[PDB]
């Protein structure tokens, strides 16, 4: 199937209590491999997964050096934003950055990615052309101006299309035992009398990856998604992900409920039934 | 500016089983800012060394993060995740329980 | 692996 490389950046004012801190984590699918964090004793990029760990020295002070880079130009840029939006030089704010590629199954580029934010919400994005912007506000448009004088995208689009697909395709053959596989996910259901009248039916799926995942709730083929409660898909931490889906069913008609499981692992569909 | 309340949830990586070694995991997502205090609990008493995943986040900037611990759970020993966020009035407590 | 260089001042 397809596969991506994704990396992550928060960096977080803290006006007064010393420089902002700075995090970092790369991701090659739903697998985390590396990270960098400020407020570490170690003060270097380090590995997160086992196969990273095959990468020499030279690898580990590159990032490291590189990944500070980004942390020198967050902190100025989190000082010129505030400006942008009159801010007051006591309050904390936070800029998130994620920029990655998507290979297919045959190694090849199919797009690359770089979307900033501020504060929790949108700031500029790089459109799927990789040599424009989209800007979300005036203040960004300030930014925008800025990028475009500067060739910013043939920057980031060199790397997109170049190292960033050069090296996930690397990445996948380092650590192919553990990257290139789906775990099916491993089902059951759980029942909760909430009355005597009631009663809650629950479907579990475990120890499955890649986290993406449907379950469905029908009732006599019906579909019931609506009284459905789903909660967010979770980390086991050990590289698979759970997840279940709930409805209240009325006492004594739970025989008429399935539970309905998709996943990429799975051959096919799953349907679980109660009894 | 945007501020969104954590969700909790507290479970362990494989089904409990008395006696044989686990690990406890507290999951708080969709949050922001990324300021946000969590502990794992053993009757009532804080954890002490509980690992976490580094800060990372979603679709919509919202963050999430794991806190996890490694532990064989008993009978009686009762565990739970403490949880505290601007977002929040208060230190919010979840108990972990086995078979949800 | 990372850019080699960070994204212009913004």
């Amino acid at each position: 199937g397809s596969h991506s490389m994704r990396y992550f950046y928060t960096s977080v004012s803290r006006p007064g209590r010393g420089e902002p801190r700075f995090i970092a984590v790369g991701y090659v699918d739903d697998t985390q491999f590396v990270r960098f964090d400020s407020d570490a004793a170690s003060q270097r990029m380090e590995p997160r997964a086992p196969w990273i760990e095959q990468e020499g020295p030279e690898y580990w002070d590159q990032e490291t050096r590189n990944v500070k880079a980004q942390s020198q130009t967050d902190r100025v840029d989190l000082g010129t934003l505030r400006g942008y939006y009159n801010q007051s030089e006591d309050g904390s704010h936070t800029i998130q950055i994620m920029y990655g590629c998507d290979v297919g199954p045959d190694g090849r580029f199919l797009r690359g990615y770089r979307q900033d934010a501020y504060d929790g919400k949108d700031y500029i994005a790089l459109n799927e052309d990789l040599r424009s912007w989209t800007a979300a506000d005036m203040a960004a448009q300030i930014t925008k101006r800025k990028w475009e004088a500067a060739h910013a995208a043939e920057q980031q689009r060199a790397y997109l299309e170049g190292r960033c697909v050069e090296w996930l395709r690397r990445y996948l053959e380092n650590g192919k035992e553990t990257l290139q596989r789906t775990d099916p996910p491993k089902t059951h259901m759980t029942h909760h009398p909430i009355s005597d009248h009631e009663a809650t039916l629950r479907c579990w799926a475990l120890g499955f990856y890649p986290a993406e995942i449907t379950l469905t709730w029908q009732r006599d083929g019906e579909d019931q998604t609506q009284d459905t409660e789903l909660v967010e898909t979770r980390p086991a931490g050990d590289g698979t992900f759970q997840k279940w889906a709930a409805v209240v069913v009325p006492s004594g008609e739970e025989q008429r409920y399935t539970c309905h499981v998709q996943h990429e692992g799975l051959p096919k569909p799953l349907t679980l039934r109660w009894e | 500016m945007i501020q969104r309340t954590p969700k909790i949830q507290v479970y362990s990586r494989h089904p409990a089983e008395n006696g044989k070694s686990n690990f406890l995991n507290c999951y708080v997502s969709g949050f922001h800012p990324s300021d946000i205090e969590v502990d794992l609990l053993k009757n009532g008493e804080r954890i002490e060394k509980v690992e976490h995943s580094d800060l990372s986040f979603s679709k919509d900037w919202s963050f999430y993060l794991l806190y996890y611990t490694e532990f064989t759970p008993t009978e009686k020993d009762e565990y739970a995740c403490r949880v505290n966020h601007v977002t929040l009035s208060q230190p919010k407590i979840v108990k972990w329980d086995r078979d949800m | 692996q990372v850019p080699l260089r960070p994204m212009t001042y913004k």
